[PDB]
């Protein structure tokens, strides 16, 4: 009875550090996710924006080779 | 000991604040400056007050509180106004840009600049505590903090507080008074976060509680400041056996143990009485019996949702001032054999009882009535699931299109968190539905 | 505080730009020099949103003014309230872009751009915490056209987690004989749809008739358009600047009004041109709309409605409320309670008590459809082509504009026809 009261006890601490250490895993992933993902969204958007550069720049250099 | 840490997180968490511990203040006699003439014991103490206050060598009482918002102007309010005394100015935290009703900005983007910050001020409470009970959190369903910072902060909790109690009040959305056609899914978003971190969660919907301003208080159109000083009274009520003592006082966790049959299933269902206006109450007292009988008038829940069409898990009748058991058994009595009143097969009937002799107290210039007893009913029903069951309808109309769905991706969402969180809904509301079934 | 940073381009950009500060000054009581002279503190509350504190209680307009020609740029700083402007913010050329985008875009205004950036740079760096960018133009001329647009893309690649706002006025043959304002506006448009996040249509079409036929103005002239643009831009901007709890701010207002990215045009209206019912009543009429769109040709996707004055709150919730269920075939089912309505009890200049209405509904597209039918019927023509190619552009970029608003009206027709189930 003694080595089945430190067992349960012990289940007890070892099931409440498992709930912490995945409770503080799962959220590292996300926030690593998020932050990932809203960087890769932010970076499609200046790539758009720095092709709009590059079509401005063969505009002005078209009108260059007009005359 | 037994210390309770207050966390108020965003508008709604924070105005709700502002009127809780006024409140508290006006029912422990302690002044807008923080002294306590009453308590003689300076600096210190171990009295049933100490558990929501502290106290610092020059007599002052200081809430056991964080104040929380992405946004500074409602804290600002606080810090400049008639209770600014009251709170340390580490206590109140604010940053510059709010997360714009979008649980994203206040789970990730602009909440987890401040999360750490958060965390240190908590923890400086937590370390004057000798016997740390729990904590309290306040916060909106629908704002982008009140969602998203809350939910980001119930995680942190669990993991340097282990199992430390948490205990939530949460404002269910309402159109009259809504600010955001996106609430829908920042509640099942935080609701979905916070499920597995909360152990008991109290539910307020604003519409509820709107109703009973224009019914009972006769308010043409009710504010955040009618709502608010009707909710701080059932909060009071709630709070009352951790801040009073007394011979038939019964601890919250006490009747915490009969309301949650499961971790999953820890909505109490709150009811009030008496809401009765000055005008009313004039020459007219209303006994146990009568606040009693209110309790399961379903227009006086603060949420809406029809018990009487459902299952009871629970009933727990939180009582306070001039009240005796005698008249409190009576009551119940009558009640039983005139009410639909149908318990679940696998749980007894019996009702739980909590006196607090401490009477009632009001606000000045407040719109509800000084009466000499009231009384909160917590009960676990299953109709509760109604209210889970209305927000996941407005949910699924709008993700079906996947309206205003960008807003969230933009901030690093993915659309998995939207579906994940919409399943775990549907599991607790078939949860609901499974413990109100007959055994076999 | 939340600062927005100010910028007007163009001829019709600047005219209807200081307006806008003429009337909001006049409302937060504050003087061409810019002393304060007002009555109630709710003047001042959020003043840091439009407005920079100098030394001896100055507040100076966070505004950046622009154009191809310096001529309006003299008109403004003589003009009321020309001397609280900031001299430094005043930029101008002085080429003149004679109505042709390519040459406000990729020529003349890519040249001014930079100088005009540098004014951004340093007003929006002062901000304790900025929120972003409203910019005034028209679609039909060359400058506020074609450079305001390009202003948009260079200050969203410095700024790009910030709100994009514009009030773009829209050409009409009612007001302007201009013949290739339809290229510019799809060219606009083309840009708009892409780069911003909320845009007002503002349609002189619309203007023109209202002015004509309800206030009975034959011979309208731009001060009576613009003086139904000033109350308008008062309007969806007093939740910004008064303390509130509704839109506050232009993301929360971004976010309630916008569930598609591209669906950001919407079409604002004001009442009256009296009781709580019947301004409902006009503010949801087709009459008091700014954009030359039936309501009723299609379905409301989200609505913002502010009343301004003293007035039973009671009553206008309930009357929100009626007109809702009146009219329930006209808002979209499949978004619950798209309908908000904000209350600010200090009234505009003359009336009493007035109300504002800010609607996404797919009915824009009878706006977009006018101008693709100028402009489709001009591409066949090939009428004036010669002065875009001119400036180096190609005629691909003529039926990417073309075909992106064509998109953008399908797509507007997509969300009209959808339904719940
Ligand atoms: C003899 O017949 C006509 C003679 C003229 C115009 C017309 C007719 Cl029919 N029509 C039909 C119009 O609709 C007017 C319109 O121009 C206007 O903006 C306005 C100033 C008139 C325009 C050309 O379509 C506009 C742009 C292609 C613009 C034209 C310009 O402004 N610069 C430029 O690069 O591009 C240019 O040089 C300054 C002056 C004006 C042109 C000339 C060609 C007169
Ligand atoms: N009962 C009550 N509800 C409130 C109060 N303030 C806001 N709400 C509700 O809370 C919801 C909006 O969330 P907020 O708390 O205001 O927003 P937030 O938490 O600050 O998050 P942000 O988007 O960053 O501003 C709406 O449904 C409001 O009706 C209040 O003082 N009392
Ligand atoms: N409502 C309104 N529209 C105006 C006003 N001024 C010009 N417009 C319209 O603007 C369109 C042409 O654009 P403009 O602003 O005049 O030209 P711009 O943007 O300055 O470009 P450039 O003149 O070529 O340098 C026409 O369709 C006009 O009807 C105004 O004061 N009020
Ligand atoms: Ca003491
Ligand atoms: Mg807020
Ligand atoms: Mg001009």
């Amino acid at each position: 009875k003694r080595e089945h009261e430190r067992e349960v006890i012990q289940k007890a601490i070892e099931e409440n550090n498992n709930f912490i250490k995945m409770a503080k895993e799962k959220l590292a992933q996300k926030m690593e996710s998020n932050k990932e993902n809203r960087e890769a969204h932010l970076a499609a958007m200046l790539e758009r924006l720095q092709e709009k550069d590059k079509h401005a720049e063969e505009v002005r250099k078209n009108k260059e080779l007009k005359e | 000991m037994r210390e309770c840490i207050s966390i108020h997180v965003g508008q709604a968490g924070v105005q709700i604040g502002n009127a809780c511990w006024e409140l508290y203040c006006l029912e422990h006699g302690i002044q807008p400056d923080g002294q306590m003439p009453s308590d003689k014991t300076i600096g210190g103490g171990d009295d049933s007050f100490n558990t929501f206050f502290s106290e610092t060598g020059a007599g002052k009482h200081v809430p056991r509180a964080v104040f929380v918002d992405l946004e500074p102007t409602v804290i600002d309010e606080v810090r400049t106004g008639t209770y600014r005394q009251l709170f340390h100015p580490e206590q109140l935290i604010t940053g510059k840009e709010d997360a714009a009703n979008n649980y994203a900005r206040g789970h990730y983007t602009i909440g987890k600049e401040i999360i750490d910050l958060v965390l240190d001020r908590i923890r400086k409470l937590a370390d004057q505590c000798t016997g740390l009970q729990g904590f309290l959190v306040f916060h909106s369903f629908g704002g982008g903090t009140g969602s998203g910072f809350t939910s980001l902060l119930m995680e942190r909790l669990s993991v340097d507080y282990g199992k430390k109690s948490k205990l939530e009040f949460s404002i269910y959305p309402a159109p009259q008074v809504s600010t955001a056609v996106v609430e829908p899914y920042n509640s099942i978003l935080t609701t979905h976060t916070t499920l597995e971190h909360s152990d008991c969660a109290f539910m307020v919907d604003n519409e509820a509680i709107y109703d009973i301003c224009r019914r009972n208080l006769d308010i043409e159109r009710p504010t955040y400041t009618n709502l608010n000083r009707l909710i701080s009274q059932i909060v009071s009520s709630i709070t009352a056996s951790l801040r009073f003592d007394g011979a038939l006082n019964v601890d919250l966790t006490e009747f915490q143990t009969n309301l949650v049959p499961y971790p999953r299933i820890h909505f109490p269902l709150a009811t009030y009485a008496p809401v009765i206006s000055a005008e009313k109450a004039y020459h007219e007292q209303l006994s146990v019996a009568e606040i009693t009988n209110a309790c399961f008038e379903p227009a006086n829940q603060m949420v809406k949702c029809d018990p009487r069409h459902g299952k009871y898990m629970a009933c727990c009748l939180l009582y306070r001032g001039d009240v005796v058991p005698k008249d409190v058994n009576a009551a119940i009595a009558t009640i039983k054999t005139k009410r639909s009143i149908q318990f679940v097969d696998w749980c007894p009937t019996g009702f739980k009882v909590g006196i607090n002799y401490q009477p009632p107290t009001v606000v000045p210039g407040g719109d509800l009535a000084k009466v000499q007893r009231a009384v909160c009913m917590l009960s676990n029903t299953t109709a509760i699931a109604e209210a889970w069951a209305r927000l996941d309808h407005k949910f699924d109309l709008m993700y079906a299109k996947r309206a205003f769905v960008h807003w969230y991706v933009g901030e690093g969402m993915e659309e998995g968190e939207f579906s994940e969180a919409r399943e775990d809904m549907a599991a607790l509301e078939k949860d609901y539905e499974e413990v109100g079934v007959d055994s076999v | 505080m939340r600062e927005i940073v100010h910028i007007q381009a163009g001829q019709c950009g600047n005219q209807i730009g200081a307006k806008f500060w003429e009337v909001i000054s006049d409302e937060h009581g504050i003087d061409p020099t810019g002393s304060y002279h007002g009555d109630s503190d709710l003047q001042l509350e959020r003043i840091n949103v439009y407005y920079n504190e100098a030394t001896g209680n100055k507040y100076v307009p966070r505004a950046i003014l622009v154009d191809l020609e310096p001529g309006t740029m003299d008109s403004v700083r003589s003009g009321p309230f020309g001397q609280i402007f900031r001299p430094d913010n005043f930029v101008f050329g002085q080429s003149g872009a004679g109505n042709n985008w390519a040459k406000g875009h990729y020529t003349e205004g890519a040249e001014l751009v930079d100088s005009v950036l540098d004014v951004v740079r340093k007003e929006s760096e002062s901000c304790d915490c900025l929120q972003g960018f409203q910019l005034t133009h028209s679609l039909g001329g060359g400058t506020g056209s074609g450079m305001g647009t390009l202003l948009i893309s260079k200050i969203r690649e410095e700024y790009p987690d910030r709100i994009m706002n514009t009030f773009s006025v829209m050409p009409s043959p009612k007001v302007s004989d201009t013949v290739v304002e339809p290229y510019n506006a799809t060219l606009s448009v083309h840009q708009l749809v892409e780069n911003t996040d909320e845009t007002y249509c503002i349609d002189n079409e619309a203007l023109y008739d209202i002015c004509f036929r309800t206030l009975k103005l034959t011979t309208p002239t731009y001060g009576d358009l613009n003086h139904l643009v000033s109350a308008t831009m008062s309007g969806v901007t007093t939740c910004l600047r008064f303390p509130g709890q509704l839109n506050a701010d232009l993301r929360k207002l971004a976010v309630n009004m916008v569930p598609f990215p591209r669906l950001h045009f919407f079409m604002p209206g004001f009442a009256p041109l009296l009781t709580v019912p019947e301004l409902t009543q006009q503010m949801f009429d087709s009459k008091n709309m700014m954009a030359a769109c039936d309501p009723r040709h299609g379905r409301y996707l989200t609505v913002a409605a502010i009343f301004r004055g003293r007035m039973s709150m009671k009553e206008v919730d309930e009357q929100m409320l009626n007109v809702q269920n009146k009219n329930s075939s006209y808002f979209v089912e499949w978004i619950p309670n798209n309908v908000k309505t904000a209350v600010c009890d200090i009234p505009p200049r003359g009336l009493k008590m007035s109300a504002t209405f800010i609607g996404n509904s797919t009915a824009i597209q009878e706006l977009f459809k006018r101008i693709s039918e100028q402009f489709t019927a001009m591409f066949r023509r090939k009428a004036f082509l010669h002065w875009y190619t001119g400036e180096g552009m190609d005629e691909m970029e003529f039926t990417e504009a073309e075909s992106n608003m064509n998109d953008l009206v399908s797509e507007y027709q997509q969300y009209q026809d959808a339904t719940a189930d």
